[PDB]
């Protein structure tokens, strides 16, 4: 299995900026496609962003796309998500997720329902 | 026994703003992608705009293009056009179609969309 | 994503005619190969590409099948580029196909041993259809060398077909079940499967 | 490969009655029209009857525009043949008359379209 | 459209060595299972040899079993059969075919969905 840790997060001004770092321990990071999701305690888990595991690719959902940046680091074994243009309704746990390719394998067109879920970080953007 | 029973339309002008409801009732609308349909008096049936079962994508033929909006409300099993800057050909008795099959897609482009369920329908005129 | 209603496809009491073949889509589920492999006797399975089965767990964006019947032989005609009768005047597919098509033979899923006269094809309609395409409806073709009007006039036909009703010549005239597996990639947000 | 054998023709007296019979093998008459052609000298194969089973409860008769209400077509299955009914004789009629089936359905009224090609019979209007 | 294009082969002395060559171009080849058929004039095409992707086994006709070997390179969307030691009974005409896979069985030969156009291999005894 995979560790994910995140750190970052906290409370925000609204338009303001912050990074979201997921680091992975475990089986190799740099094999598996990884995402952030967000889940607020009025809403169910939605895609945030997604970077492949060739990290040549990028999927943002509709609701950021343009305005949050998700990168990948394999020699530093982390995905940063850039978020900024944040808005009050951003606020939720933000979750880091990586999809198994061992045990399943994926094609990067658009794939990957992730198979583990991080601890989660909570993001909270107040004006 | 399946329900589609449509409102709005009337007399209108080029160039005004319509909006045609169809409520479904009998099956489960949200299962189904559901089509805007036109009878013109004297002439076969056209095919309007088209709308997945959940609303993620939405069609419309090239007479209609870029002027006309295909919506749902799933929770209200509730369909809307939008019609806007239209030209007197729209003249139509206007019906709502539900799919034979189900499931989100019955149309990317061409086909011949077999409608397993016609409405009552409803008639809009545009005359200057 | 939980497993998806992939299998009820395979095991369903009805399927259109070929003409009318059915285009369903499946979306927002993981399709494993465990959802289907108790009743494992598809006679024939083809794939362009990683398939649903090769790995176990595999999501796509858009994954749709397409569901008919035909008569045996002709189940060799669906595959990209393919020419005559069922591929080009009821079903194409594109030539650069990425996808899977499967096969198997029944002659009591259609509830009787003599077989179904309710499943229609067309022969013959001038032009041949070109990827995936449909205009087949219930008309009367006209012309063809000599213009005429309505119903079977002079060189004119009735574009549908009606297979046979009585007892079967084997199973190449049986009503083989056919879904074409059919899906594609393309940039869109993920937690879609299928 | 699909035979037809024609038999009748020969002599017969202007003003007169015959029947042509083209006996078909190598297939059953399904959905396949069979095609009266005549060449006469200085003539190509024209069109002069047909005869189509729709396949389920008629048969569909096409007459050529000068042999119109004067002629007969007619077939039977069981025997898989073909009767052409011919009455009221004119001198131009003589000519090598051929059934024809084409090797698909493709056109009903078309000479080259019919790739299947009888011995003909050579049928003679003179008293 | 699935074009398997021929090379190699031709006049050989007996026990010498051969690469007959397949080139496919298909739609992602990389998921076919492969076979190398043979026909002499005035019977059937047979078996020759088969490589199946999905778990990487070979099987070689029994009078040829030991001395080929059918191989299969998805970047280059190639198969080779290298042929050593051929003897008289290879004269013939070789065709490669590639079988649709990932299905619940894996040894598609019966289905015959297409074979190349084939190559002539002449062993002198």
């Amino acid at each position: 299995q995979v560790q994910l840790v995140e750190s970052g997060g906290g409370l925000v001004q609204a338009g303001g900026s912050l990074r979201l770092s997921c680091a992975a321990s475990g089986r190799t990071f740099s094999t598996y496609a990884m995402a952030w999701f967000r889940q607020a305690p009025g809403k169910e888990r939605e895609f945030v962003a997604g970077v492949a595991r060739s990290a040549d690719t990028t999927y943002y959902g509709d609701s950021v796309k343009g305005r949050f940046t998700i990168s990948r680091d394999n020699a530093k074994n982390e995905v940063n998500l850039q978020m900024s243009s944040l808005k009050p309704e951003d606020t939720a746990v933000y979750y880091c997720a990586a999809r198994s390719v061992i045990q399943y394998g994926i094609v990067p067109g658009n794939d990957f329902h992730y198979e583990y879920w991080g601890q989660g970080t909570q993001v909270t953007v107040s004006s | 026994q399946v329900q589609l029973v449509e409102s709005g339309g009337g007399l209108v002008q080029p160039g005004g703003s319509l909006r045609l409801s169809c409520a479904a009732s009998g099956f489960t609308f949200n299962r189904y992608a559901m089509s805007w349909v036109r009878q013109a008096p004297g002439k076969g049936r056209e095919w309007v705009s088209g709308i997945y079962s959940d609303g993620s994508e939405t069609y419309y033929t090239e007479s209609v293009k870029g002027r006309f909006t295909i919506s749902r409300d799933n929770a209200k099993n509730m369909l809307y056009l939008q019609m806007n800057s239209l030209k007197p050909e729209d003249t139509a008795l206007y019906y709502c179609a539900k799919d034979e099959n189900a499931h989100e897609d019955y149309f990317n482009s061409g086909f011949d969309r077999k409608y397993d369920y016609w409405g009552q329908g409803t008639q809009v005129t545009v005359s200057s | 994503t939980n497993l998806c209603p992939f299998g009820e496809v395979f095991n369903a009491t009805r399927f259109a005619s070929v003409y009318a073949w059915n285009r369903k889509r499946i979306s927002n589920c993981v399709a494993d190969y465990s959802v289907l492999y108790n009743s494992a006797s598809f006679s024939t399975f083809k794939c362009y590409g990683v398939s649903p089965t090769k790995l176990n767990d595999l999501c796509f964006t858009n994954v749709y099948a397409d569901s008919f019947v035909i008569r045996g032989d002709e189940v060799r005609q669906i595959a990209p580029g393919q020419t005559g009768k069922i591929a080009d005047y009821n079903y194409k597919l594109p030539d650069d196909f990425t996808g899977c098509v499967i096969a198997w033979n029944s002659n009591n899923l259609d509830s009787k041993v003599g077989g179904n006269y309710n499943y229609l094809y067309r022969l013959f309609r001038k032009s041949n259809l070109k990827p995936f395409e449909r205009d087949i409806s219930t008309e009367i073709y006209q012309a063809g060398s000599t213009p005429c009007n309505g119903v079977e006039g002079f060189n004119c036909y009735f574009p549908l077909q009606s297979y046979g009703f009585q007892p079967t010549n084997g199973v190449g005239y049986q009503p083989y079940r056919v879904v074409v597996l059919s899906f594609e990639l393309l940039h869109a947000p993920a937690t879609v499967c299928g | 490969e699909v035979q037809l054998v024609e038999s009748g023709g020969g002599l017969v007296q202007t003003g007169g009655s015959l029947r042509l019979s083209c006996a078909l093998s190598g297939y059953t008459f399904s959905i396949f029209p069979t095609a009266w052609f005549r060449q006469a000298p200085g003539k190509e194969r024209e069109f002069v009857a047909g005869i189509r089973w729709n396949g389920s409860t008629r048969d569909y008769t096409e007459y050529a525009d000068f042999v119109k209400g004067r002629f007969t077509i007619s077939r039977d299955n069981a025997k898989n043949m073909v009767y052409l009914q011919m009455i009221s004789l004119k001198p131009e009629d003589t000519a090598l008359y051929y059934c024809a089936a084409s090797d698909g359905v493709i056109d009903g009224t078309n000479a080259n379209a019919y790739r299947y090609w009888g011995q003909g019979t050579q049928v003679t209007v003179s008293s």
